[PDB]
RNA sequence: GGACCUGGCGGUGCUUCAUAUCCCUCUAGAGGAGCCUGUUCUGUAAUCGAUAAACCCCGAUCAACCUCACCACCUCUUGCUCAGCCUAUAUACCGCCAUCUUAACCCUGAUGAAGGCUACAAAGUACGUUAGGUCAAGGUGUAGCCCAUGAGGUGGCAAGAAAUGGGCUACAUUUUCUACCCCAGAAAAUUUAGC
């Protein structure tokens, strides 16, 4: 599925109150969402089948 | 491709599911019904998305899975119908029927049914020639003088879709504690929002936000509009309004005054009346707005 | 559009609604039953069922309107009646007893002969071919003649040789002038005519 | 040599209409003045070349004695610090943008080439690519000069003319100022859209 169907078909990877109106702090979630993913993707070496699910 | 078997299988871990579904949220088992599953699942499973489909879902496995495949003969080979060989032995046993009943009878804001409807019921392809042919045959049925059990089988392919009349809904007549009678109706035109209130009797003075309307409204393009509905109609200085206009501009508060009172006269007019006023354009909203 | 191809537009006159229905002949009885069945357009702001109501001064006023400023419009074309009417009252006191029966005191009246007398019958139409487009003389729809009086009009009436003399006042002055067969108006219409009867070679390019 | 079949003319015109895209017709605004840019010509030893690097802070600005760039002369240098330089290269890769490329079965003809429709029905049914741009909101390398592609000093440099391409300002009587937010008083040729 195309980026297009983020909200129609598919959902979000990552499910943080940051981005909500009123919320601080969206580009630090951002940056450890960056980190963990590639930290992640570097510890399980071929091993990881999709995507991550980074709740919080 | 989905086996006997295999379907057979989730039948009975979809009643287990079923079992266990109305173990977690406390209902009845027995009684656990199909709406009472997607309740169910939507408060466990919440989903936003807005294809309903993509939702979760746990739905019956005849419900998923299309299997239309019907067995048209036994182990024996028999086919079990008559008409099997011709390939459409639905539509051909059909067509049989209402042939049979006009011999019979010779001896004696709806629509016909759309093609692939038709093929829907018959479950079965059929071309738009054959389809001509079994209206026309339910035509000639029809002409002749068809008893209830011909009528009723008529009406089996008869649909109710056809033809819609406008006829705008009145506005009920209240009664203040004056004992006046009184219609409140709404309009809206851009932005701008009005609620007039017409009385039965008066003399002619429309109040808007409390104030005159001479005084409110000082173009005389305003005045006009505000006069069209009254004057159209044959009453003015007959009639007392009360409105109340917020938002919008001064062309805009205007229109939707003009809106509001159109629609509350309709009340107090024959229905003649209403029907040329919806003809003169006093009963529809403007939806013209901007990008 | 904001309305769909089904919405029809309304029919604001009063008095057609008021026929007896033992007038109505098969055909109309048939569109007026038809017309039940339709969604109408809501009426734009504008046209009323007025007995006042005039169409052709309400196009005159669309077409002098600047930016969207219709008070403005209006304001002038009230103006401008009110001067002639005044100008023919003035007139009229001043005439003598045998004169005041040929003195029209209707602005309205004068406006629409005014702009009757203006109208061109016949006009150019260029037509291409061979990179060079043909003037051909063709004969002018009703309407096409009906927006070139006004057009004219109002032109003549903003050109910039009248200086500091307000709107309604050359208005007026240009309508009374075109009322009595005179102006630069009239001249505009006969220097059309004149010039495509110069042009009668291709007067019988029926195809443009 | 005889018979037959498929062709090939991405061909050519002519007839009628469906004839929507595309056309015109039609409607409403856009040329002058003063500055700034693009191209040419002429001219200089030379650049009317640029400011994460000047000045002006009402706005914006020209050349400023900022500084860098250029021309003519000179000086250093083992020096700043195993020094120093947006010097080159994405025509090194990676990121980002953009260009282009990306069947079967059943019948008929003598089981020849071959052919298969009629509805009141007669065999028909089923990723790569690129001497590409971007080193300004991003990276990993590779090379250059290293008595000079580094650091300084002394003078200059500050152009001229058009025809045309483009941009910014003010441009009024249907105007301008005040009070009000609409009944007052004073002043004076192509092109852009259309729906
Ligand atoms: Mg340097
Ligand atoms: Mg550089
Ligand atoms: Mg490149
Ligand atoms: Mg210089």
């Amino acid at each position: 599925h195309a980026p297009h169907y983020i909200a129609h078909r598919k959902g979000w990877l990552s499910l943080h109150t940051g981005n909500l109106d009123g919320e601080d702090h969206a580009a630090e979630r951002t940056v450890e969402d960056v980190f963990l993913r590639k930290f992640m993707w570097g510890t399980f070496p071929g091993c990881l089948a999709d995507q991550l699910v980074l709740k919080r | 491709t989905y086996t006997e078997d295999f379907i057979k299988k989730q039948i009975e871990e979809f009643n287990i599911g079923k079992r266990h579904l109305a173990n977690m949220m406390g209902e009845d088992p027995e009684t656990f019904t199909q709406e009472d599953i997607d309740r169910a699942i939507a408060y466990l499973f919440p989903s936003g998305l807005f294809e309903k489909r993509a939702r979760p879902v746990m739905k019956h496995p005849e419900q998923i899975f299309p299997r239309q495949r019907a067995i048209q003969w036994g182990e024996d080979g028999r086919p079990f119908h008559y008409l099997f060989y011709t390939g459409k032995q639905s539509y051909y046993s059909l067509m049989h029927d209402v042939y049979g009943m006009l011999l019979n009878l010779e001896k004696h804001g709806s629509r016909w049914l759309i093609k692939e409807e038709l093929e829907e019921m018959l479950v079965e392809k059929l071309s738009d020639l054959d389809y001509m042919q079994f209206i026309r045959l339910l035509e000639k049925l029809l002409t002749s003088q068809c008893g209830a059990a011909e009528e009723e089988f008529v009406q089996r392919f008869r649909r109710s879709v056809t033809l819609e009349s406008k006829k705008q809904l009145i506005e009920p007549v209240q009664y203040d504690e004056q004992g006046m009678a009184f219609s409140k109706s709404e309009g809206k035109r851009k932005t701008a929002k009005a609620e007039a209130i017409v009385y039965k009797h008066g003399s002619g003075r429309i109040k808007v936000n409390g104030i005159d309307y001479q005084l409110y409204f000082p173009i005389t393009q305003d005045r006009e509009q505000l006069m069209f509905p009254f004057h159209f109609v044959d009453r003015l200085g007959k009639h007392d309004v009360t409105c109340t206009v917020s938002g919008g501009g001064r062309s805009a508060q205007a229109g939707a005054i003009r809106l509001a009172m159109a629609k509350a006269l309709c009340s107090f007019v024959t229905e003649d009346e209403v029907e040329w006023m919806r003809q003169a354009g006093l009963l529809t909203t403007d939806p013209r707005v901007r990008e | 559009s904001r309305y769909s191809p089904e919405f029809k537009d309304p029919l604001i006159d009063k008095e057609y609604y008021r026929k007896p229905v033992e007038e109505l002949t098969e055909e109309e009885k048939y569109v007026r039953e038809l017309k039940k069945t339709q969604l109408i357009k809501a009426a734009p702001a504008g046209k009323t069922s007025s007995v006042f109501e005039d169409p052709v001064i309400s196009k005159f006023t669309n077409m002098m309107m600047i930016g969207g400023n219709k008070v403005l419009a209006r304001s002038l074309m009230i103006q401008t009646l009110e001067a002639v009417k005044r100008k023919q009252f003035e007139k009229y006191h001043a005439a003598s007893a045998e004169e005041q029966a040929t003195i029209e005191r209707n602005p309205y009246t004068i406006f629409h002969q005014a702009l009757k007398n203006c109208e061109p019958m016949i006009g150019l139409v260029p037509i291409l071919k061979g990179g060079r487009f043909y003037q051909v003389p063709v004969p002018l729809p009703d309407r096409r003649r009906r927006f070139l009086a006004m057009k004219w009009m109002i032109t003549e009436c903003r050109d910039k040789k009248h200086q500091r003399t307000l709107m309604p006042e050359k208005l007026s002055h240009k309508l009374l002038e075109a009322f009595h067969n005179q102006g630069p108006v009239i001249k505009r219409k006969h220097d059309l005519h004149k010039m495509a009867e110069a042009n009668r070679a291709l007067a019988h390019y029926r195809w443009w």
